[PDB]
């Protein structure tokens, strides 16, 4: 029920922990068994017996003429302590169900004798619990800031460029450094100066092409991949070395403009 | 609840300041000690300061502790300490309250030898550096020049030995960006005060003559729209009129005081001859605009008349350009505001109201007629009205003063003030209205300061004489009332004022002291504990004090004339009330001519010292806690009050040919004479001395 | 560097030093593997310059336990330099790449016979590389959920395994750069770059992002995958105070550490590691703030993977923060003449006064190893006809 | 016995009070050309005191001392620097006429060079800070010729 | 700050009750500040409660 309050998740997990401990401390398992298979119950620090119908007196000590049954029902003993983590890092604990032992046809204990928990270990330094709520997730879809500081938004880099030091908002006079993707190299002034007006002072920089990346292909291969990057000038063989027949040209080479072949298509050989 | 206490403290502790904390206890008759301490928060573990104070009948159970949070004792590091515990302990009580602390001790004034520099000049700069007590801070200062790009350019730290920090000259970088450079000064270490100044780095020649454009007033309405007289005057900086010149006037319809398409009015571009240095002109908006543009009326132009003026000497090679950036075309020219008006009633005291009238592009309009009408609400909403009083604003102050005789039944007053502008309807003569609320005493146990609207500034060393009347059901029990005098954050004076046998009470007779000179705030309070319940009762008033310098440094040249002559050897005499440092700067008056209205560097420095006043408004308050809070105090009491409910928005109520030389700092041991040759410029040298001593800046 | 958001393991990392029994069923491996990571973390910082309290200062004994660990893991190496969950078990490529990762990470601190690394690498390449589906796993008959994750099974299981193996190889190929291992990295990186972008699962997206971040940090496909990941991110606050990644709603059940929280922590730590490799501190910071609040993922860690990856990420982040600390005496000198200026750049004095460079010389600017990051600008002003 | 201290610490007004301090430091240590600007006897444990220099001096370092629980004054490094300039920097033996060990801020030093020799330097300069002349007397030459 | 103890056995069958208090509390001065937040439940009407 700890569901719609400030810090609801924190207090909920605290109260789970709490209820564990509290059970452990005040479970009626630690009472002496009630007579006439009454149920012990532990209100605070006194055990009270709840009597079966046909048993009466303050602690069920005496029984009506019809309560001939002498069967002793096997109420649970207290859980043993958690065992040391096993070969699968599970701890387990067991309660014999001996308190009293079922006798003369008395019922066996209903709950499972044994419980198992994974050993799970807290390694971070503890500041104390944060206040955490069920509302505390939002995506990209969060609202923009007012940005009244008017510090510049992240600029659009040149094509084949990327922003080295991405930030959501740049203070006035921050350098944002453009850099070029693998095929490309910054020639010029790669830096934009965020002006107090929020204009960028677009730097005199362009990413020339120096390299060509190993091309995408329509096939599992139809290629020999000598390199990840092939210099401007070098060449490549799209090839189907056996059985399959070429359905496209073979030799291709890096011009700095672009790949001469089609990007969308390859030899489409039969493999 | 007979035994009660008030400990009164500045609303915020300044780090490194000495905070005078005053304790009053009521109903005790045995003497006892209390200790007042400042302890680290929340742990109370470190006692930053502690003061032991004896409360006894000759004290009259009133005493104070001088507590100081030394800056290096706070832990510092990544997090500043935002809070501290003020604690009191005695035989009879203990209480502790979380007090805010501020790392903001003292004042940095950046003095730049000129407002304007060409490139290749070095900007000589020095910082005057004052403690929260207005004493030489002796703190090293980090001084940061920001190019109008906003890029950090330079940082220089200089030891403060004197309260004057003569930084090295900052050579303008060999390719500056023109326009408004910024200088930021910060104390290097703990205190995080800031100073800021601006200088414009610009390609300029010193103008030869001060062309002055002096419109009759800064707005155009139905009166003026047909006819708007505007006066040109030009004087040389040696102050002799430009005996003849050709004046060129050009006009534009400027939509905003912004870089714009000015839509220049060739219909109105005009020539006149500067007869003996003056040329009266008038612009007719009708013929100008209708003849050139669609706009038939200022109903279409709630905008600005741009005007630019070229004066050419007509018999000489000099020419100077002057501008007004824009004169507001307006349907409704004026707005009211209150000045020094508490908006709090003192039932049975004449309620002074003061409205200033401001125009658009505000200046004090001086002579506008004003009428005030109000509704008076008595207890149980028993509503009534007052006849609409009229007053003309004071010509040299803009203030229409009013006084309303209020019956002692008034619970709230709400009053409206409107411009009886003869040339307008009310639909354009703007109008305003305000709520004024009574003190809301719970017991009806009121206290009033009978301050007779003495907004005229008080004179240092004169005796104050403020009548105070604790009108209360239990005046039988109110033996005495307490007063506190506040100046900046500090409780500078505190005391007690007996009930005479007649049940008159002593006036506040204390002399106004030199530590009060910017301003002061008087707060007056008593606890009366009638029946079994205490009420803290309090009032405060704003005290306007003369800006009398403590050292009163005065500077004059020994010879005197209409004019000295180029290169004339002259003696500068500096005479002072006390030993003082004095910093001298001569600049050519022309340099301000580079600009329109270039303010002298240390204009209104007392109006900057005033910003350490923690209170706001002219005094009064909604409630005892509100009275203390608006006075800039806070308190510990068991008398059924606390001001933790009193949080509010920030409060904005209003109440050789050198260009510069003589850039020198001297010890003037009460008198000193300089000798120097006046440079060859045929100009008025504005020579500014700034004194620094153990009594602050003059 | 800005805000150094500082987060650390507790001295309760004695829990990791003194870990759960070194038993059968790979419990030994779970015991010793984290010890390498914790040793690395302690190496990467003041922890063996100073402990204020509860010292883990006996780094000699810690190194002994470390090398006894490396022994115990090398025990798991089969005949032909595969690893197996058991001395006689089915050769597992997953386990082998895991071992290789470990050994590469630790070879910076304990020298170990690189020939075994070469042999196990070329085994993993030559026997189990296949096109599009690199490093396809040989049946181990079961996911050992205590050591592996539980991947997504229907699809991108192969993208998961390729990512894992590429990570391992990138951690170990540096100590045996045999050419065909580079060819295999080209193959696997290309397959990841092509297959990953329409990611089904944030977990896989994350891990493969990481793996590619070890590789071509600047490939356009990589940057696309990154730009995706960065949008799968979930946050709190108008400026994010916390940032993390979750998928399949494996978060509703975070009250106790479990496979769901384990997976969430895994995918977050991969995202974090990625970012770090991008050196994106502003991004990283709220992820370190999330990762350091145990409650947000159920308290402790669950399984090995989450734990190791979290320790790794805190290590890296520490490292990064150090590397960014500005301390850089920058020489500027003319080519044919004397020195011109010496900017003693420090975080106290990060600002270089504009220096006039009016002489006609070719102009050199240089610095030592120094520390941190600076940018030097020369403006040339000239009059053109 | 948990009552004996803890509630007396938390609510000291509720028990027989003992407000006058019992442990005192000695006098603050002396300062060269300065003094503790304070009541010279009242030194309870934990009291702060602050030093200041005599006229003509500036207190370098930390002015503040604290009476420790050891009854020793914890005090930082501090020194009274004189306000006056150090000597002009005589790199070329320049004949500074008004020679002094120290020169008041704003005091004008006048300087020349040996006859037949001629200062490449200003003949006069004013002290501005205790370690800084205006102009900056870092350097001036003498050997030049008229 | 709280303090706690445990029943080593409960009273029952009319035995002597656990007359002493089972949990104790003492005033203390915190070393740290609170980080709890207002509900601030967006659009939903915040009762005075």
């Amino acid at each position: 029920l700890v569901r719609n309050i400030p810090c609801a998740v924190t207090k909920r997990n605290n109260l789970r922990k709490a209820l564990q401990e509290y059970a452990a401390k005040f479970d009626p398992c630690q009472c002496a068994p009630c007579p006439n298979n009454g149920r012990p119950t532990l209100s605070g620090t006194e055990c009270l017996c709840v009597c079966q119908s046909g048993t009466y007196g303050e602690n069920c000590e005496k029984q009506s003429p019809d309560y001939k049954s002498n069967a002793v029902d096997g109420q649970w003993g207290c859980w043993s302590s958690w065992s040391t983590c096993d070969a699968t890092y599970k701890r387990s604990r067991t309660r014999e169900c001996n308190n009293p032992a079922p006798q003369r046809g008395g019922k066996r204990c209903e709950g499972e004798k044994r419980q198992e928990e994974d050993c799970t270990f807290s390694i971070m330094e503890n500041n104390g619990q944060p206040c955490i709520n069920d509302d505390e997730e939002m995506k990209e879809v969060d609202l923009p800031e007012i940005e009244a500081d008017s510090g510049c938004p992240q600029p659009v880099p040149p094509e084949n460029g990327f922003i080295r030091n991405e930030k959501q908002l740049y203070l006035v006079g921050e350098d944002v450094e453009i850099s070029c993707l693998t095929g490309f190299e910054t020639v010029g002034y790669q830096y934009f100066r965020c002006l107090p007006d929020g204009t960028w002072r677009q730097g005199d920089v362009e990413c020339q092409r120096t390299e060509c990346i190993k091309p995408v292909v329509q096939e599992v291969l139809t290629i020999t991949p000598f390199q990840r990057l092939y210099r401007i000038g070098e060449s490549i063989e799209l090839t189907c070395p056996k059985g399959f027949v070429v359905a496209g040209p073979s030799r291709y080479t890096c011009q700095g403009n672009s790949w001469t072949p089609p990007i969308s298509n390859s030899l489409t050989c039969e493999k | 609840q007979e035994q009660t206490y008030v400990i009164s403290a500045p609303k915020i502790f300044r780090v490194g300041a000495s905070e005078n904390i005053v304790i009053q206890v009521y109903g005790y008759t045995e003497a006892f000690d209390a200790t007042i301490s400042i302890k680290s928060y929340p742990d109370k573990k470190f006692s930053y300061s502690s003061g032991h104070v004896h409360l006894s009948s000759e004290n009259k159970f009133q005493n104070s502790a001088i507590l100081t949070i030394q800056p290096k004792q706070l832990p510092g590091g990544q997090n500043p300490v935002s809070y501290v515990y003020l604690e009191v302990v005695s035989k009879h009580f203990s209480k502790s309250k979380r007090m805010p602390i501020t790392y903001d001790n003292g004042f940095l004034f950046i003095h730049t030898d000129k407002p304007v520099y060409t490139p290749d000049q070095s900007v000589k700069v020095r910082v005057y550096s004052l403690n929260d007590d207005l004493k030489p801070a002796k703190r090293e200062t980090v001084l940061t020049f920001i190019d109008p790009e906003g890029s950090e350019v330079d940082m220089v730290e200089e030891i403060d030995h004197i309260g004057i920090i003569s930084f090295p000259d900052f050579k303008i970088p060999s390719n500056p960006r023109y326009g408004m450079w910024t200088i930021k000064a910060k104390y290097k270490e703990d205190f995080s005060t800031t100073g800021t100044a601006y200088f414009e780095v610009k390609e300029y020649v010193l103008p030869h003559f001060s062309v002055s454009i002096e419109p009759e007033y800064n707005f155009i309405g139905y009166k003026n729209f047909k006819n708007f007289e505007i006066t040109i005057k030009a004087r040389y900086f040696y102050n002799k009129v430009v005996t003849e010149a050709d004046v060129y006037i050009t006009f534009g319809i400027r939509e905003d005081l912004k870089d714009d398409q000015k839509e220049m009015m060739q219909t109105a571009m005009q020539n006149t001859m500067l007869i003996n240095g003056i040329a009266q002109v008038t612009f007719d908006s009708e013929t100008a605009v209708k003849e050139l543009s669609y706009y038939s009326l200022e109903d279409l132009n709630n905008k600005y008349l741009y005007i630019a003026v070229t004066v050419i000497e007509s018999t000489g090679g000099f020419s100077e350009e002057a501008e007004i950036p824009g004169i507001k075309y307006v349907l409704s020219p004026y707005k009211l505001n209150l000045v020094a008006t508490p908006l709090f009633l003192k039932p049975g005291i004449p309620y002074p109201i003061k409205v200033q009238v401001k125009d658009s592009l505000d200046q004090l309009v001086g002579g506008v007629p004003v009428t005030l009408n109000a509704q008076t609400i008595d207890v149980n909403q028993e509503t009534s009205d007052l006849d609409p009083s009229k007053s003309v604003t004071r010509v040299d102050d803009g203030v229409a003063s009013f006084v309303l005789n209020l019956p002692s039944g008034v619970t709230v007053l709400e009053f409206n003030v409107k411009t009886d502008a003869p040339d307008l309807p009310e639909e354009n003569q703007a109008r305003e209205g305000y709520r004024a609320i009574a003190y809301s005493s719970l017991s009806q146990s009121y206290l009033y300061i009978d301050w007779t609207d003495n907004h005229k500034a008080l004179l240092v060393g004169e005796h104050l004489n403020i009548i105070v009347t604790p009108k209360s059901p239990y005046i039988d029990k109110i033996t005495h009332y307490n007063y506190l005098i506040l100046s900046k954050g500090k409780i500078i004076h505190f005391g007690t004022r007996e009930k005479f046998s007649d049940a008159s009470y002593q006036s506040i007779n204390i002399p106004v002291t030199q530590n009060m000179v910017p301003s002061s705030r008087l707060l007056v309070y008593y606890i009366v504990t009638g029946e079994q319940t205490a009420e803290l009762v309090s009032d405060s008033v704003w005290l306007n004090i003369e800006e009398k310098c403590g050292n009163q440094l005065q500077v004059h040249l020994s010879p005197d004339a209409d004019a000295y002559s180029p290169g004339q050897t002259v003696s500068l005499n500096m005479a002072t009330g006390m030993d003082s440092w004095v910093a001298l700067a001569a600049v050519d008056s022309a340099v301000y001519g580079v600009q329109r209205g270039a303010k002298k560097p240390l204009e209104r420095v007392f109006q900057f010292l005033e910003k350490s006043d923690l209170g706001c408004g002219a005094g009064g308050g909604l409630n005892n806690a509100n009275v203390f809070h608006l006075a800039g105090l806070t308190f510990l009491t068991n008398a059924n009050a606390d001001d933790s409910q009193e949080n509010d928005e920030p409060c904005k109520e209003i109440l050789y040919f050198p260009e510069s030389w003589l850039w020198e700092v001297h010890l003037v041991p009460r008198r000193k004479q300089l000798q120097f040759a006046l440079p060859d410029s045929l100009t008025t040298w504005e020579i500014q001395g700034v004194g620094i001593s153990n009594t602050g800046i003059c | 560097v800005g805000e150094i958001l500082s987060a650390v393991l507790s001295q309760e990392g004695i829990n990791i030093l003194t870990h759960l029994p070194k038993g059968s069923a790979e419990a030994e491996l779970m015991s010793v593997v984290p010890v390498f990571y914790v040793f690395h973390y302690l190496e990467t910082g003041n922890h063996w310059n100073i402990f204020h309290s509860d010292p883990l200062i006996e780094k000699q004994k810690l190194k002994k336990k470390l090398k006894e660990g490396m022994l115990s893991i090398m025990s798991y190496r089969n005949a032909d330099y595969s690893y197996s969950v058991w001395k006689g078990g089915s050769a597992s490529t997953w386990l082998t790449a895991f071992a290789l990762r470990v050994l590469g990470q630790v070879n910076k601190y304990v020298e170990q016979n690189q020939n075994s690394i070469c042999n196990s690498l070329l085994w993993l390449v030559e026997n189990y590389q296949l096109d599009n589906g690199s490093f396809k796993e040989n049946s181990q008959y079961q996911p050992i959920k205590l050591q592996g994750t539980l991947p997504v099974e229907a699809r991108e299981n192969s993208l998961y395994l390729t990512a894992f193996t590429v990570i391992g190889i990138r951690k170990a190929f540096d100590i045996c750069p045999l050419v065909k291992i580079d060819t295999a990295l080209i193959k696997a990186d290309n397959f990841l770059l092509e297959n990953t972008l329409p990611a089904q699962s944030t977990f896989t997206l994350a891990i493969s992002a990481y793996a590619l971040s070890l590789g071509d940090k600047t490939h356009p496909q990589f940057r696309s995958i990154v730009s995706a990941l960065k949008r799968e991110a979930l946050v709190k606050g108008n400026p994010p105070i916390y940032r993390f990644w979750k998928d399949n709603l494996q978060h509703k059940d975070s009250s106790v550490p479990n496979t769901g929280t384990a997976r969430m922590v895994e995918t977050t730590a991969y995202a974090l590691l990625t970012s770090l490799n991008l050196k994106d501190i502003n991004y990283v910071n709220p992820v370190i703030k999330w990762l350091s609040e145990e409650q947000r993922y159920g308290g402790g860690f669950y399984s090995t993977q989450d734990t190791i990856n979290a320790i790794e990420g805190l290590t890296e982040y520490s490292l990064l923060v150090k590397q960014l600390r500005l301390s850089m005496d920058i020489d500027v000198s003319y080519k044919h003449k004397g020195a011109l200026h010496n900017y003693k750049m420090t975080d106290k004095n990060f600002l270089g006064r504009p220096v006039e460079v009016l002489l006609n010389d070719d102009l050199i600017v240089s610095t030592g190893f120094g520390s941190g990051l600076a940018t030097v600008h020369v403006t040339t002003v000239v009059h053109k006809t | 016995d948990e009552e004996l201290e803890h509630l007396r610490l938390l609510e000291p007004h509720c028990f027989p009070l003992s407000l006058v301090p019992t442990e005192f430091c000695p006098s603050p240590p002396a300062l060269k050309d300065g003094f503790v600007q304070d009541e010279g006897t009242m030194f309870p444990v934990g009291k702060n005191v602050v030093y200041t220099c005599n006229e003509g001096y500036s207190l370098i370092g930390n002015p503040v001392a604290r009476c420790g629980e050891d009854l020793r004054w914890l005090v930082g490094e501090m020194h009274c620097q004189k306000i006056a300039c150090v000597l002009p920097v005589l790199m070329d033996g320049i004949q500074s006429h008004p020679q002094k060990p120290f020169y008041t801020v704003g005091e004008k030093v006048t300087v020349s060079c040996s006859g037949g020799m001629s200062l490449e330097g200003p003949s006069a300069f004013l002290c501005g800070s205790s370690l800084k002349w205006s102009p900056e007397m870092k350097n001036a030459r003498c050997v030049q010729k008229e | 700050q709280s303090k706690v103890r445990s029943v080593l056995r409960p009273s029952q069958f009319g035995g002597q009750p656990c007359t002493a208090p089972l949990v104790a509390f003492q005033p203390c001065i915190p070393s740290k500040l609170c980080k709890i937040e207002e509900a601030d439940c967006k659009n939903k009407f915040r009762c005075d409660s």
